[PDB]
């Protein structure tokens, strides 16, 4: 199964011994280019044919050896030696650039001009991006983000398509403070130009990635908003197919948030992600990583709670492709629900222990939206606090999202939503109680505690606060025949 | 944190007859059940590991862990073994990731109260308190919601808290294909300086235009080609050119690989703005083009 590495071991021992006895800067270069056509001959196979190759060249400290022609004054030789870097910088030689070769990294990124220079330091910083949240910092303090944004400046779409994946590897694995400088450096409206560009579809998709991820940080969403890059995601996942990138672990353990983001944006880019990803696994046999990761818990609750036509398809097409029953869509008037409906709320939220439970008591939709702990301690046989506080988790997000036109008479929703989008969930409480717009003035601390069910006294307070500083002959007839 | 350090102890346990424990995601409220079972087997509680699959603890719930659920629910009778669990706990909430919950950095201003004090970051959000509504939080809504059990800490963030607390410019007209990368340089460039750019993506076409302060239409390679000869104003870019002449607004067309129409094929209308100077867009200097074209604007 390796014999493919068995002779092509050997065929990297001459060619990285030809290349360290050549003295001469084209010699070194036609060493460089072999080394980099053998790579990528594997590459078009062989991944663990690449590991192989990448562990002998570490081994034989070959990395060392491109870091000083990359620190050699000739061009030409450097040119070589970033492409074979660009190719070799898997995870172990990716920690050994960052453990010895970082710092000549830079010396390249202050070289700007070079259209080749560009692209490959813009892949190279891409693997170095994808390394860890130390090196990804560091970088940023240097120079390694101003000249990702000249390259994006610049027109080559290969260089584009590397820096693109650059920043969303950055964003994705660096952090707080990396996202918060790479905001004050203005990384989205950089990235605006790289997802506007109708040249190659590839290139959007990765920079809108980045947005999303960008976005997935809330607290500077009001800035990624500013920028205003965030409009053209979803009308480019819409327009894309997830086939025809498909067919073109850690990293969808951290796609999983963009799902979880509850970011419209942000949860169609994970979505798409996640589809062609799934299509990908399902042409092989291994699809196990998905429920591992509980990803498939995600997709059932965006499908459940969908709002937009375009992530519902996706989460429908992804869920279709794998071994899971797609849910159908609940309706939003949860205050009209009959049994059946609650039933089905309960399989999609993966209580289906407690559905017996729950149809021995006959809940529907009034009883659900005003149940209680108690409630569900004794009567419904919810002994896990744990769980309790799972369920009522859930029963705050179907309470986010439900329409309550048939109870609510003053739009007390709105204002709750106004006031805070997770106050909402206290709408049909303060309904059930008789309360609306012009009876919040006289509510008080005890009887919002004791009839609304806010348990929590920062919202009582703020609810409180908050209303009480708003709050305060007919012309013609007609003479008409019967038909 | 350290990738030295790290590498370091990494080697340590690999000498000896240890696994390594592969590093914990910092994002802890958006861990799933996998994330908590490995932290798990990280601060040696693997005997809890399969009542915390059975509770299907995840990052939130672990997060917001109370003393009776551990007590009851997960089966930690023990006391001293709690409050083992609850040190390995704050030790994991002073070093991780709120970005996805904190809107207003607070564990940044909890930190700077006191390291130790970044751990109630989650709860503060949880409860919906941001940096504002510090200033009228109470000693008892803390006890209650926000888990900080020791009197001293919520004093001293109470003291702490209420001590501190107290018509776009231009328009752009492009083409499909030739005209996009340009405008997207030119609207990122002038909103880098301070000038509102809007760009789009009939009869919002026409207020648009009207809201425009500037009308900078890009004449990228073959742009006017198609509103060449384009007297039935079937064009949306002949639409927006026409209703700019019509309110007069500042013109500084910006040109790159495409020449003037020449006025006899073109309506008068386009025959007017054909006496505008243009500005040569540079690859080369693209920052450098964008400041002479700021120099010319106001
Ligand atoms: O997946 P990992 O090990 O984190 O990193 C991927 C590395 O593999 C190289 N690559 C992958 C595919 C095809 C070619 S030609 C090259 C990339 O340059 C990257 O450095």
């Amino acid at each position: 199964v390796q014999d493919a590495l068995e002779r092509a071991l050997p065929e990297l021992q001459q060619a990285l011994s030809a290349l360290k006895q050549a003295g001469g800067a084209r010699a070194v270069g036609a060493g460089l280019a072999e080394v980099f056509q053998l790579v990528e001959e594997a590459w078009l196979l062989g991944r663990e044919v690449a590991q192989g190759l990448c562990d002998a060249i570490r081994l034989d400290g070959g990395l060392d050896l491109l870091l000083r022609l990359l620190q050699a004054p000739e061009l030409e030789t450097r040119v070589q030696a970033a492409r074979l870097l660009e190719q070799i910088l898997v995870a172990e030689n990716r920690d050994r650039v960052a453990r010895i070769g970082l710092g000549v990294i830079l010396n390249l990124a202050k070289e700007r001009e070079p259209v080749e220079l560009a692209r490959s330091v813009a892949g190279i910083l891409e693997h170095m991006f994808k390394h860890s949240e130390e090196t990804c910092q560091r970088l940023v303090a240097a120079g390694g983000l101003d000249a990702v944004l000249y390259w994006c400046r610049r027109t080559d779409p290969a260089l584009l398509r590397h820096c693109a994946l650059a920043l969303g590897n950055c964003a994705l694995h660096g952090g707080q403070a990396v996202q918060r400088r790479m905001v004050e450096k203005r990384a989205a409206e950089w990235l605006f130009p790289l997802a506007f560009s109708k040249e190659d579809e590839l290139l959007r998709l990765h920079a809108c990635l980045a947005v999303a991820v960008l976005a997935t940080n809330k607290e500077v969403e009001r800035e990624v908003e500013r920028s205003g890059t965030l409009a053209l995601v979803e009308p480019l996942v819409a327009s894309l197919d997830p086939g025809r990138f498909a067919r073109c672990p850690d990293d969808l353990q951290r796609l999983v948030p963009l799902l979880d983001s509850n970011r419209l944006e942000a949860q169609c880019i994970g979505a798409f992600y996640l589809c062609a990803e799934a299509a990908i696994k399902s042409l092989q046999g291994k699809t196990k990583v998905f429920s591992d990761i509980g990803a498939i818990q995600s997709l059932k609750r965006l499908v459940c709670y969908s709002t937009n036509g375009t992530k519902s398809a996706l989460a429908k097409r992804a869920l279709r492709l794998l071994g899971e029953e797609v849910p159908r869509p609940i309706l939003p008037s949860v205050p009209s629900w009959k049994e059946a409906e609650v039933q089905t709320w309960l399989q999609c939220i993966g209580f289906s222990k407690y559905c017996e439970s729950f149809r021995e008591q006959q809940v529907d939709g009034d009883l659900l939206l005003r149940l209680t702990e108690e409630e569900l301690q004794t009567d419904l046989g919810m002994k896990s606090g744990i769980t309790r506080k799972r369920f009522f988790r859930e029963l705050t997000e179907l309470k986010t999202f439900a329409n309550y036109s048939t109870c609510d008479r003053s739009n007390l929703a709105d204002w709750l939503g106004s006031l805070d989008p997770r106050f909402r969930q206290y709408t049909y409480g303060l309904v059930s109680c008789g309360l609306d717009r012009s009876l919040l003035h006289r509510v008080s601390e005890q009887q919002l505690l004791e009839d609304c069910g806010i348990h929590l006294g920062v919202h009582r307070a703020r609810i409180l606060t908050a209303a009480r500083e708003m709050l305060h002959t007919p012309d013609v007839f007609i003479s008409y025949r019967r038909n | 944190t350290n990738g030295t350090k790290s590498a370091l102890a990494k080697r340590a346990l690999r000498l000896l007859g240890e696994e390594v424990p592969r590093p914990i995601l910092p994002s802890v409220p958006s861990w799933k059940e996998a994330e908590v079972q490995t932290w798990l087997q990280c601060i040696g509680f693997s005997k809890y590991c399969e009542s915390f699959r059975e509770q299907q603890v995840d990052g939130d719930l672990l997060l917001r862990l109370t003393e009776e659920e551990l007590q009851t629910d997960l089966g930690m009778k023990s006391g001293i073994t709690r409050k083992r669990f609850f040190r390995e706990l704050t030790e994991l909430k002073t070093f991780a990731n709120y970005s996805t919950c904190d809107r207003s950095n607070l564990a940044d201003w909890l930190g700077s109260l006191d390291p130790r004090f970044r751990q109630y970051t989650y709860g503060l959000v949880s409860c919906g308190l941001d940096r504002s509504l510090l200033h009228r939080v109470s000693e008892q809504q803390l006890l209650e919601d926000c888990g900080i059990h020791l009197g001293v800490h919520r004093a001293r963030i109470l003291t702490a808290a209420r001590e501190m607390l107290h018509t776009p410019d231009v328009f752009i007209s492009y083409r499909r294909n030739s005209g996009s990368q340009l405008a997207s340089l030119l609207k990122v460039h002038l909103q880098l300086h301070g000038f509102s750019v809007f760009i789009d993506v009939e009869d919002k076409l026409i207020q648009s235009v009207m809201g425009a302060r500037n009308f900078v239409l890009v004449l990228s390679p073959g742009a006017l080609d198609k509103c060449m000869q384009d007297h039935d104003c079937k064009d949306w870019v002949h639409k927006e050119i026409v209703t700019a002449l019509s309110c007069g607004k500042n013109i500084v067309p910006i040109i790159d690989g495409f020449e003037w129409p020449e006025p006899q094929v073109l309506p008068e209308d386009m025959q007017a703005v054909l006496t505008f100077n243009g500005i040569k867009w540079s690859h080369e200097y693209q920052e450098a083009t964008i400041e002479k074209i700021i120099r010319f604007l106001q």
